[PDB]
RNA sequence: AGGUGCAGAUCUUGGUGGUAGUAGCAAAUAUUCAAACGAGAACUUUGAAGGCCGAAGUGGAGAAGGGUUCCAUGUGAACA
RNA sequence: AUGUUGGAACAAUGUAGGUAAGGGAAGUCGGCAAGCCGGAUCCGUAACUUCGGGAUAAGGAUUGGCUCUAAGGGCUCAGCC
RNA sequence: CCUGCUUCUGGGUCGGGGUUUCGUACGUAGCAGAGCAGGCUGCGAUCUAUUGAAAGUCAGCCCUCGACACAAGGGUUUGU
């Protein structure tokens, strides 16, 4: 119902086309936070450090065009905030992006 | 907390810069109350603060 | 003193108010005048720019160096789906100008036309014309409708018709149709009114309005270019490199005792998105849309008398930034105003066309349907298959 | 009896306006994620990633000069 | 930690960098600015001269990678470094 | 300024083809390779076949109705 974990692949290349070199990677993390609020609409978006390493793996100029993401919504724990749900974003290492749909994985 | 004193102390004891000084991010509360080089040396033996290895400059 | 060497001024002052157009749809500022001898017909139509391509044709102009030779001409593709007539309007004529008399709409209006009467279709309850459509199923309503029609028989001098385009057949993102008054030119007022009454809620194809090898007028809005300087908007001379405060400017603007800066001097401002009216455009071909008979569709829109190939005018990969042309279309010689997906107003000529250029018939020999998404080199998909052969993915 | 009456002297002292929430906070490639703390985090601390100074350095110590700026704790009243 | 702040846009004018079909200074007081050449190896090098220079004058050819060959040495004729 | 925001339909994301740009990917095999050192084996720039291959392809290109969720929303005003 509300705890839903699902696979996603994001075309980073089409969301970065236009910005300058010294801001491509800092922008590149923004449409991952923006993507996370689109399907599972939780403002509290936490992205795993391994995802940050994968985007920054080629530096600040070259960014991978496609990337595979496990995008999972979980219950917000104590230190209570009005966003009772939050979304955890996890990098998924996949060798090829040919014929990848959005897989609704299970627990 | 704030740990510029422990990193400075860990630089002098290990005879290297703070670039190679690694503090444990999970035992921050234990490191924070050292305040002396004698208790800094104990944290070396306990493995909480470890010298980072030298970056490779391979000649091959 | 006087100017040392005379030179004509930069930019015409007839298009002086270079502001953003208050309208997005092209407007007929002057409809063609009518004479009672001609039968009733339409005088304007509304189309959408798709793209441009080549053409091959024979020239039959006497006395030229290019007589009986094959040429190429830049031709525009304007996809022109048929309209739906939704209403009529009458105009009484006053000493203060031309005044509208009465507007009479249809009984039921298609929801494509209902998009225009709303700024927000999602939040609205779509309640437009709900009580107006109740006038057609009561006996007092029909007598009032006939009394309104009989009133326009007496007093109205100029009669236009309200027709809208059909967004359902177009591949555009928007679904909001564009209403337009089109003046009906023809016989006297009475038969003019009866013809438009019959044409209510009826399909109006392009072939009723225009024909081949006919001068028409194109009305539309210029491609937007934003805020621009005098060098781009007015095409002034660039100052030398040694200038301190910049070189893409106008150096001397005005004189002293002309204590105000004049209206005729080139200043920076909005460039593009200007309403324009281009005249003397030649229709090489009025095409036919996709239609299905005996199971399979007919798409030989690019077929000529010598090509006889069943390819369509849609290039390989479709038109760039427009989509695919599936409805009937008009092929106009030369480039037209406006960008892709721009609404274009087609209008008959205001001048008597008796020239060698305007009366020359056109026989198409070859239509270039190669890909415009780069340097294309193949007309049809199956021609490329016969040249490339099998691939790895087969 | 006088150090006795101000609209000015690019008058003196002091205070306040329009400009104006405007010019501006653009010399030297670049920051990102997670955790800790806190009422409050872009700028504090830690870990990781990507970079720069590239030994004539943005490194390690001096002289002149500065004089408690050096160190620990605490504060976010004034300055940064 | 980017030099006393950040975020979103990418309009003109700017400041700093570049590229331009054909012409090649016709621009301009004036080749101003910009642009050409550039290191090394082998050729070759004028007028003039105070014989020292001009001179890297000018003007030509070559330059990558890989696989080989030859030559240039020390320690007791061959071996080993 | 110009659009869309449920007729089980709409768009969005991903994917698939179409188009196009560049030019034949990694790996493998070869008795192709100036040759070199111990029945053949080890090094070898480069070449051949796999391979018009590999890679990119709307962010402002074109068709999908393939897969996936989302969509009858939130707030402020307007009366003869």
């Amino acid at each position: 119902n509300e705890v839903v974990t699902r696979e996603y692949t994001i075309n980073i290349h089409k969301r970065i086309h236009g910005v300058g070199f010294k801001k491509r990677a800092p922008r590149a993390l923004k449409e991952i936070r923006k993507f996370a609020m689109k399907e599972m609409g939780t403002p509290d978006v936490r992205i795993d450090t391994r995802l940050n390493k994968a985007v920054w793996a080629k530096g600040i100029r070259n960014v991978p065009y496609r990337i595979r993401v496990r995008l999972s919504r979980k219950r917000n724990e104590d230190e209570d905030s009005p966003n009772k749900l939050y979304t955890l974003v996890t990098y998924v290492p996949v060798t090829t992006f040919k014929n990848l749909q959005t897989v609704n994985v299970d627990e | 907390s704030m740990l510029r004193l422990q990193k400075r102390l860990a630089s002098s004891v290990l005879r290297c810069g703070k670039k190679k000084v690694w503090l444990d991010p999970n035992e921050t509360n234990e490191i924070a109350n050292a305040n002396s080089r004698q208790q800094i040396r104990k944290l070396i033996k306990d493995g909480l603060i470890i010298r980072k290895p030298v970056t490779v400059h391979s000649r091959a | 003193s006087h100017r040392k060497f005379s030179a004509p001024r930069h930019g015409s002052l007839g298009f002086l108010p270079r502001k953003r157009s208050s309208r997005h749809r092209g407007k007929v500022k002057s409809f063609p005048k009518d004479d009672p001898s001609k039968p009733v017909h339409l005088t304007a139509f509304l189309g959408y720019k798709a793209g441009m391509t080549h053409i091959v044709r024979e020239v039959d102009r006497p006395g030229s160096k290019v007589n009986k030779k094959e040429v190429v001409e830049a031709v525009t593709i304007v996809e022109t789906p048929p309209m739906v007539v939704v209403g009529i309007v009458g105009y009484v004529e006053t000493p203060r100008g031309l005044r509208t008399f009465k507007t009479v709409f249809a009984e039921h209006i298609s929801d494509e036309c209902k998009r225009r009467f709303y700024k927000n279709w999602h939040k609205s309850k779509k309640k437009a014309f709900t009580k107006y459509c109740k006038k057609w199923q009561d006996d007092a309503g029909k007598r009032q409708l006939d009394k309104d029609f009989s009133s326009m028989k007496k007093y109205c001098q100029v009669i236009r018709v309200l027709a809208h385009t059909q967004m359902r057949l177009l591949p555009l993102r928007q679904k909001k149709a564009h209403l337009m008054e089109i003046q009906v030119n023809g016989g006297t007022v009475a038969e003019k009114l009866d013809w438009a009454r019959e044409r209510l809620e009826q399909q109006v194809p392009v072939s009723q309005v225009f024909g081949q090898d006919e001068m028409i007028d194109v009305i539309g809005v210029t491609k937007g270019k934003g805020y621009k300087g005098v060098t781009s908007r007015w095409h002034t001379k660039k100052l030398p490199r040694k200038t301190h405060r910049g070189l893409r400017k106008v150096a001397c603007i005005g004189a002293w005792h002309p204590a105000r800066v004049a209206f005729s001097v080139a200043r920076a401002g909005q460039k593009g998105y200007h309403h324009r009216t281009e005249i003397n455009k030649k229709i090489y071909k009025i095409g036919q849309g996709y239609l299905i008979k005996d199971g399979k569709l007919i798409k030989n829109n690019a077929s000529t008398d010598y090509d006889l190939s069943d390819k369509s005018i849609n290039p390989l990969g479709g038109f760039v930034h427009y989509g695919e042309v599936t409805n009937d279309f008009v092929m106009l010689k030369g480039c037209v105003v406006g960008t892709k997906k721009r609404v274009l107003t087609l209008r008959k000529s205001l001048l008597v066309q008796t020239k060698r250029r305007a009366l020359e018939k056109i026989d198409l020999k070859f239509i270039d349907t190669t890909s415009k998404f780069g340097h294309g080199r193949f007309q049809t998909v199956e021609e490329k298959k016969a040249f490339m052969g099998p691939l790895k993915k087969d």
